[PDB]
RNA sequence: GAGCUAGCCCUGGCCAGGGUGAAGCUGGGGUGAGACCCAGUGGAGGCCCGAACCGGUGGGGGAUGCAAACCCCUCGGAUGA
RNA sequence: GAAUGCCGGCAUGAGUAACGAUAAAGAGGGUGAGAAUCCCUCUCGCCGUAAGCCCAAGGGUUCCUACGCAAUGGUCGUCAGCGUAGGGUUAGGCGGGACCUAAGGUGAAGCCGAAAGGCGUAGCCGAAGGGCAGCCGGUUAAUAUUCCGGCCCUUCCCGCAGGUGCGAUGGGGGGACGCUCUAGGCUAGGGGGACCGGAGCCAUGGACGAGCCCGGCCAGAAGCGCAGGGUGGGAGGUAGGCAAAUCCGCCUCCCAACAAGCUCUGCGUGGUGGGGAAGCCCGGGUGACAACCCCCCGAAGCCAGGGAGCCAAGAAAAGCCUCUAAGCACAACCUGCGGGAACCCGUACCGCAAACCGACACAGGUGGGCGGGUGCAAGAGCACUCAGGCGCGCGGGAGAACCCUCGCCAAGGAACUCUGCAAGUUGGCCCCGUAACUUCGGGAGAAGGGGUGCUCCCUGGGGUGAUGAGCCCCGGGGAGCCGCAGUGAACAGGCUCUGGCGACUGUUUACCAAAAACACAGCUCUCUGCGAACUCGUAAGAGGAGGUAUAGGGAGCGACGCUUGCCCGGUGCCGGAAGGUCAAGGGGAGGGGUGCAAGCCCCGAACCGAAGCCCCGGUGAACGGCGGCCGUAACUAUAACGGUCCUAAGGUAGCGAAAUUCCUUGUCGGGUAAGUUCCGACCUGCACGAAAAGCGUAACGACCGGAGCGCUGUCUCGGCGAGGGACCCGGUGAAAUUGAACUGGCCGUGAAGAUGCGGCCUACCCGUGGCAGGACGAAAAGACCCCGUGGAGCUUUACUGCAGCC
RNA sequence: CGAUGUCGGCUCGUCGCAUCCUGGGGCUGAAGAAGGUCCCAAGGGUUGGGCUGUUCGCCCAUUAAAGCGGCACGCGAGCUG
RNA sequence: UGGGAGAGGGUGGUGGAAUUCCCGGAGUAGCGGUGAAAUGCGCAGAUACCGGGAGGAACGCCGAUGGCGAAGGCAGCCACCUGGUCCACCCGUGACGCUGAGGCGCGAAAGCGUGGGGAGCAAACCGGAUUAGAUACCCGGGUAGUCCACGCCCUAAACG
RNA sequence: CCGAGGGUAGGGCCCGUGACUGGGGCGAAGUCGUAACAAGGUAGCUGUACCGGAAGGUGCGGCUGGAU
């Protein structure tokens, strides 16, 4: 449940912060964090290839176990639930009876002190990772592999979830967080339940500086620029777009579909997305 | 005011130095070119 | 050619002093239990005043200048984009 | 002889401007050919969170000493950062290397590109980050944590003794981390003393005093003490840490538990070794057997890897410890002791500046540390001062105009002006008090007032100590004193009402614009299923993201509140397996050339044949657009109402002479003595209008308007005074400009505005201080404007191509 | 066009006279006072404010009067902007 | 003490019918709609039929003139949690009662906030008719909303 | 010392008046439609919402003070 502030500054009027009330441990596991090499949006050429990036808080990357089929049949206790500045969700620290320690994305409802497990034999319980073909039809799952053994690729963001709708052959039908209907292979892993921290979307940043804390530098509108810079530049005074609204590089940015038409995964897209 | 010349020995050697010039084609032509002209110095002297 | 300038990356450093007094916590009141009220404690903030520092608002001087952008008075920010 | 020609020489302006901060000078003595300028002394003044000191960068001998003054020095010069010559920089411990990693750079493997080359894991390189052993004093003209003295310590090799399963690039631990606030105890630093040490001093009316002046420490190994940091012990199991493992990790048991113990630091003490003032006497020497004690204030530093809270969630790697593997256990490693060994480079000097960056000995620029005392509420603010450093490398005079900076002003008080521009006013602290409105925070330092010094007297609590005295910190009450005036100097808001625009803190045209512009949290649309979209790249490869639709790209709007209407005909976009058109290709009716001929060779109809376009739909917070004439109400007027024409549909709510209104100073109302502005209304809106958003909105603004109070040299209307210049003398001595010049007025003439021509008038020759009307004065081959089949940026349903995409 | 700076203001004036006032006149539909209109006359004078960048104009309060023009729409090597 | 009846309330589950859409098959020239029509939909394969899937909302028969609640109101079915009520016994307390200005709470629908959901329905709106007009009634579309969670609003022909 | 009151600055309440504006009442014979009273020709009324020259219409839920 998001936390409001009294208006003792102009920005405190609307600024909201997470309640952080599910976190049980406040510093990262030394053996599972590594330096997160900030880019600024520059590539190996040195060129801004993604604009308005940089200047965020320093971060360490928590190594997250996106396979889990590494360790079929070895249970693990939920030792803690922690903050992770690299993703919307929270992360959960697992202590395996193996003695090994890993992080997973924290599903909604997971409690410290519960034991989770992974594999075809697993119970249909929050935090269990099974191949997709062994979860009953209708079960809400997250952290889903797109391809067998290739790694959890879908429904990783705070609050998201895919739902199992039915089966066809070696393949399952998932309703993704976008509402598309895609066929995913049955041997792909997924974790029972939805990701936690659903309140994440109701956060009200509150002021410009908070975006600067996330590495987000200011966006500059096309209309505010000059013709050397953007299709929407120029004009004496303000101005409407005066052409179909365009990106910096000329392409149209209202409705123009951009998925590649012959892409092979199209055989596996049953229906495009919702809303 | 702060002007354009802010001498820095390490910046000087690392930018115009002999080893900087040999590492690229345009650099070796510079050295060849200044050697053909008979420059007493092929490169800016910096004290390291 | 980025030793000027612009942005980002890595690593360090700096920000006198005062002022305001958020949540929280505690106690008291309240109630079926609450909400909530009062006091104290607390020390929040692109919060307030003001040096260093960063700026350059208005005026005056300067105009073969002390200076190819300076000087005086005044003025903005000063825990933060 | 001319090219605003080129190179050089030399003139003119001219003995003119200037001589670079208005911090300031005077005299005596010395030296010397020569002295305002060098040296010495006394007096004066300036900086003192600096204008003093120490590091770093950069500079590169500028350092020190002798000897010089042609040039350099804005004057001078005997001086000097100048000339000449000699001298000067000393390290196992400081900094860098023989150590580690960060971004980045490079790069065995590998990948990519016509060539050049671009990438790329490890690895390597890479520092002001990690790591690691030196403190105090003396010494030289010039170096010192470097030399010397004292007391300490590190690594490497070898040896000795004790001990132990020893052994690594491998496993593990640790190293290892944010922001704000902050505890306890110290230390640096400081204040005081009636105590201790000291050469002296008694003045000019008084004082021989509990007098004045001065100074009362620094470093130090073990131990010890105080304060802190760090750290569970044992056992059993064990599949995880890419081999192993007794280590680590996980599970159980026992024990311990604010502890303690073990360990590591700071501080204190400490053998020991140092230092040691004023004054006096020519840097030294004396003082001096110097003394070296007590109380108080007290860090931002130290203990430290301390504590708490918060969200934006805060390097790596080596050193180091531990585990074992090959191996090896005559080894090896650990521990203590002993001897020996310990290399390269930097070290002078300047360093907020005359030695660095600005062409200059240039009022500019330059990162880190130290930065004393008093008082002013605090402080790095302000004034004066310590240490220490300076008086800014032309002076002497005079005492005009005028200019700059500054002080005051009778009466009036914004009448000044585009504008209160500028300058007054106000000004700190303490107490009383404080409105509309509001998002309940604010608005608020609202506004407005009162207090403020000194003496005496009584008294409350706190810190140190002890619970006392002493010192130190916050106060309370009473009675008095002096002045024009008590934050008596210095630093230190004028206020209010009302509108426009932008929510706000921010950002910007380096060097004419700081704004209403950009940004901004927030809202909406749209694309994107991950080898994502999109971006950069020929590619490989990167960014996106070690992210995954609560995410990422693109676009518009811009907190918040109440809202965002009608038009899909056109353009865009999205959907549409029909149809229509449609390229290569397929097909080959049927024609052609040649050959004697088998043949060879050419043209070619229907038909099949993508995307795109046509066509059918949808789509507005997609591009965009949201009517005309005529009539009508029982006074007039105006039309709720009607007729008709056109449209894809004819502007809704709200707002309106407005940042928009042309006619315009619209009209009415308010404010004024008077109001082209302002505010409030009206609405025939030239030419508002709903996310190029509409109407509002508390708070905010060096934004832009209008008004009022306060107060003023802004003004009536100017006066006087100060200093720095201007002026005079000595020194040094520019400049743009310049066809030559023996260079007057009027009325005319002239290429149409004449010193230069005509006629007249006026006028002895040459300067100095002033003023700017002319020399179509100077500067810049007009930026406006046009011309050139000149150029460049930009746009699109101009042309033609290309990338990219299909 | 190898540059003649361009509105208004301020300051400083100088000139013309088709005279706004003051002096002298004729005519009057001049009783007086007051004007009306033409003539002569350029010696001097010709105010302070509100509004607007304004010139101009309107308005307020006075006045003998609140003149109109030229001087590169006089005057930016005199200022403003 | 012991009994019973009930859509009383709250939470979590879960069942079938029907509508809509989507996929496959089959099939052809209309379907839909009305007072009559047109708009609309349909050879680009609709309607009507069968198989499949998804999703939302409501709960047929029972059902009543019934029942429960203080009122507003409450209807598939299951479980849990909870309120009120009536009855038999005549067992306990000893008038502990009645009402109730203020207060507090509850309070249909619509409406508002921030998320979610969205089949059907449907203000606004668009089109087709009717009509003198038709900003209506009727028809074809259609957005809020109706649904869920939390938080507001607090109204009524909230009536017996 | 207190003190009539005078002055300065700021608040509260009432009264009168104001360009313009909002609906209200009244007014023998105005304009537009016809919402209600009969099943008033779509039963009406309702709270609310949205919309429209105007009465009103429509939605959602409620009442019978609805008809046959
Ligand atoms: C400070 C010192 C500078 O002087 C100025 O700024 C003055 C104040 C300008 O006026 C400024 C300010 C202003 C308002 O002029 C008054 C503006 O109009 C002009 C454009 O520039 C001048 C004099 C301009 O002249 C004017 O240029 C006009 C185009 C035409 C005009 N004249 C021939 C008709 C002429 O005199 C012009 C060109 O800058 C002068 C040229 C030679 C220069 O470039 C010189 C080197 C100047 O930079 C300067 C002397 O250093
Ligand atoms: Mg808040
Ligand atoms: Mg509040
Ligand atoms: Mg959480
Ligand atoms: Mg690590
Ligand atoms: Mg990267
Ligand atoms: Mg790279
Ligand atoms: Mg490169
Ligand atoms: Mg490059
Ligand atoms: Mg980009
Ligand atoms: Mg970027
Ligand atoms: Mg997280
Ligand atoms: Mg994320
Ligand atoms: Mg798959
Ligand atoms: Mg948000
Ligand atoms: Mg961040
Ligand atoms: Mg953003
Ligand atoms: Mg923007
Ligand atoms: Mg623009
Ligand atoms: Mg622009
Ligand atoms: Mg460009
Ligand atoms: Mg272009
Ligand atoms: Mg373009
Ligand atoms: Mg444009
Ligand atoms: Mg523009
Ligand atoms: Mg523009
Ligand atoms: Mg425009
Ligand atoms: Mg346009
Ligand atoms: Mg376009
Ligand atoms: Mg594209
Ligand atoms: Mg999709
Ligand atoms: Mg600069
Ligand atoms: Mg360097
Ligand atoms: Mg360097
Ligand atoms: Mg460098
Ligand atoms: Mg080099
Ligand atoms: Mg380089
Ligand atoms: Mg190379
Ligand atoms: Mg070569
Ligand atoms: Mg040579
Ligand atoms: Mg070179
Ligand atoms: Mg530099
Ligand atoms: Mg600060
Ligand atoms: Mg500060
Ligand atoms: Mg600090
Ligand atoms: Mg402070
Ligand atoms: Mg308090
Ligand atoms: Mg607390
Ligand atoms: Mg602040
Ligand atoms: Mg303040
Ligand atoms: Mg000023
Ligand atoms: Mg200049
Ligand atoms: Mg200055
Ligand atoms: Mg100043
Ligand atoms: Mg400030
Ligand atoms: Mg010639
Ligand atoms: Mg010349
Ligand atoms: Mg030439
Ligand atoms: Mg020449
Ligand atoms: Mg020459
Ligand atoms: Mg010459
Ligand atoms: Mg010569
Ligand atoms: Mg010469
Ligand atoms: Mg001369
Ligand atoms: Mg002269
Ligand atoms: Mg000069
Ligand atoms: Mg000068
Ligand atoms: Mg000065
Ligand atoms: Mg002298
Ligand atoms: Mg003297
Ligand atoms: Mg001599
Ligand atoms: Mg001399
Ligand atoms: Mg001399
Ligand atoms: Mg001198
Ligand atoms: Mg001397
Ligand atoms: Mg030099
Ligand atoms: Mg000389
Ligand atoms: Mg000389
Ligand atoms: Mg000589
Ligand atoms: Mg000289
Ligand atoms: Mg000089
Ligand atoms: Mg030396
Ligand atoms: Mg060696
Ligand atoms: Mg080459
Ligand atoms: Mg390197
Ligand atoms: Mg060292
Ligand atoms: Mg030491
Ligand atoms: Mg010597
Ligand atoms: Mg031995
Ligand atoms: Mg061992
Ligand atoms: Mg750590
Ligand atoms: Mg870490
Ligand atoms: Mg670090
Ligand atoms: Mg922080
Ligand atoms: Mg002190
Ligand atoms: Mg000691
Ligand atoms: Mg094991
Ligand atoms: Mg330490
Ligand atoms: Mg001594
Ligand atoms: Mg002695
Ligand atoms: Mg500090
Ligand atoms: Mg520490
Ligand atoms: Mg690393
Ligand atoms: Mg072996
Ligand atoms: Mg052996
Ligand atoms: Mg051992
Ligand atoms: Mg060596
Ligand atoms: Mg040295
Ligand atoms: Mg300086
Ligand atoms: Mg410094
Ligand atoms: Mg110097
Ligand atoms: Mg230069
Ligand atoms: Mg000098
Ligand atoms: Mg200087
Ligand atoms: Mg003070
Ligand atoms: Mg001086
Ligand atoms: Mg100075
Ligand atoms: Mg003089
Ligand atoms: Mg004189
Ligand atoms: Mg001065
Ligand atoms: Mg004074
Ligand atoms: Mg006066
Ligand atoms: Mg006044
Ligand atoms: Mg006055
Ligand atoms: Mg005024
Ligand atoms: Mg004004
Ligand atoms: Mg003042
Ligand atoms: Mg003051
Ligand atoms: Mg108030
Ligand atoms: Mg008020
Ligand atoms: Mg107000
Ligand atoms: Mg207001
Ligand atoms: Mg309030
Ligand atoms: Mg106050
Ligand atoms: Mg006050
Ligand atoms: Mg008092
Ligand atoms: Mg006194
Ligand atoms: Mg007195
Ligand atoms: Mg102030
Ligand atoms: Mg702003
Ligand atoms: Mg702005
Ligand atoms: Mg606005
Ligand atoms: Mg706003
Ligand atoms: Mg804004
Ligand atoms: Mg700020
Ligand atoms: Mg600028
Ligand atoms: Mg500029
Ligand atoms: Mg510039
Ligand atoms: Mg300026
Ligand atoms: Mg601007
Ligand atoms: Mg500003
Ligand atoms: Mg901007
Ligand atoms: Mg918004
Ligand atoms: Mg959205
Ligand atoms: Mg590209
Ligand atoms: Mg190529
Ligand atoms: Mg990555
Ligand atoms: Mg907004
Ligand atoms: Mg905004
Ligand atoms: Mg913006
Ligand atoms: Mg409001
Ligand atoms: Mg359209
Ligand atoms: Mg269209
Ligand atoms: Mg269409
Ligand atoms: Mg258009
Ligand atoms: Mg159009
Ligand atoms: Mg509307
Ligand atoms: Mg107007
Ligand atoms: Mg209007
Ligand atoms: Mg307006
Ligand atoms: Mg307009
Ligand atoms: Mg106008
Ligand atoms: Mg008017
Ligand atoms: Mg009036
Ligand atoms: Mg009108
Ligand atoms: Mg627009
Ligand atoms: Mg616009
Ligand atoms: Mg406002
Ligand atoms: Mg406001
Ligand atoms: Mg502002
Ligand atoms: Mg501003
Ligand atoms: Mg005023
Ligand atoms: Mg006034
Ligand atoms: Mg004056
Ligand atoms: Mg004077
Ligand atoms: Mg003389
Ligand atoms: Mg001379
Ligand atoms: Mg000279
Ligand atoms: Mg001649
Ligand atoms: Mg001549
Ligand atoms: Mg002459
Ligand atoms: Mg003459
Ligand atoms: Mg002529
Ligand atoms: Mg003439
Ligand atoms: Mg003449
Ligand atoms: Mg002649
Ligand atoms: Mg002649
Ligand atoms: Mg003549
Ligand atoms: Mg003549
Ligand atoms: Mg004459
Ligand atoms: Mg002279
Ligand atoms: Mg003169
Ligand atoms: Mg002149
Ligand atoms: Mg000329
Ligand atoms: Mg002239
Ligand atoms: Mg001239
Ligand atoms: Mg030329
Ligand atoms: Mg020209
Ligand atoms: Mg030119
Ligand atoms: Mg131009
Ligand atoms: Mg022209
Ligand atoms: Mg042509
Ligand atoms: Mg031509
Ligand atoms: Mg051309
Ligand atoms: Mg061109
Ligand atoms: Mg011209
Ligand atoms: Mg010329
Ligand atoms: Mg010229
Ligand atoms: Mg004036
Ligand atoms: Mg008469
Ligand atoms: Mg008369
Ligand atoms: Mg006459
Ligand atoms: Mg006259
Ligand atoms: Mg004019
Ligand atoms: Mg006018
Ligand atoms: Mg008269
Ligand atoms: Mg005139
Ligand atoms: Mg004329
Ligand atoms: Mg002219
Ligand atoms: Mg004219
Ligand atoms: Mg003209
Ligand atoms: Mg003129
Ligand atoms: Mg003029
Ligand atoms: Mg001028
Ligand atoms: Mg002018
Ligand atoms: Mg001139
Ligand atoms: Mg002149
Ligand atoms: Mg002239
Ligand atoms: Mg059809
Ligand atoms: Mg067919
Ligand atoms: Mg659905
Ligand atoms: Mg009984
Ligand atoms: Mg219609
Ligand atoms: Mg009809
Ligand atoms: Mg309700
Ligand atoms: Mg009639
Ligand atoms: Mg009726
Ligand atoms: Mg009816
Ligand atoms: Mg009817
Ligand atoms: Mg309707």
């Amino acid at each position: 449940a998001v936390k409001k502030f009294k208006p003792y500054t102009p920005s405190r009027r609307f600024m909201t912060v997470a309640d952080f009330s599910e976190i049980t441990k406040t510093e990262p596991e030394k053996s599972l964090v590594k330096p997160l090499k900030k880019t600024g949006g520059r590539n190996n050429q040195g060129r801004i290839t993604v604009r308005f990036r940089g200047g965020g808080h320093k971060r360490l990357y928590r190594i997250i176990d996106f396979k889990r089929w590494d360790k079929v049949g070895i249970p693990a206790k939920v030792a803690a639930i922690e903050y992770d500045p690299n993703r919307s969700a929270r992360i959960a620290l697992l202590h395996y009876v193996d003695g090994e320690k890993r992080y997973i994305i924290a599903p909604d409802g997971l409690q410290v002190g519960q034991q989770v497990v992974a594999g075809p034999d697993a119970p249909i319980q929050v935090g269990n990772a099974l191949p997709l073909r062994f979860i009953p039809v209708g079960t809400v799952v997250h952290a889903v592999e797109l391809e067998p053994k290739k790694g959890a690729k879908l429904a990783r963001a705070a609050g998201t979830s895919a739902q199992i709708q039915g089966r066809e052959g070696d393949y399952v039908i998932l309703r993704l967080p976008s509402g598309e209907l895609r066929k995913v292979h049955g041997e792909c892993y997924a974790t029972v339940g939805a990701v936690g921290n659903a309140d994440h979307k109701n956060i009200v940043l509150g002021k410009a500086g908070r975006s600067r804390w996330l590495g987000r530098r200011p966006h500059v509108r096309g209309a505010a620029m000059n013709p050397v810079d953007h299709p929407h530049g120029g004009g004496e005074g303000r101005a409407p777009r005066g052409r179909p609204p365009a990106s910096p590089w000329g392409w149209q940015t209202k409705g123009l579909k951009t998925r590649k038409r012959r892409k092979p995964s199209s055989r596996f897209i049953i229906a495009r997305r919702k809303k | 005011m702060k002007r354009t010349w802010q001498p820095n020995r390490r910046k000087r050697a690392k930018t115009h130095g002999f080893r900087a010039r040999m590492r690229t084609p345009g650099g070796r032509k510079v050295l060849k070119r200044r050697r053909q002209k008979g420059r007493w110095r092929l490169t800016p002297a910096v004290r390291k």
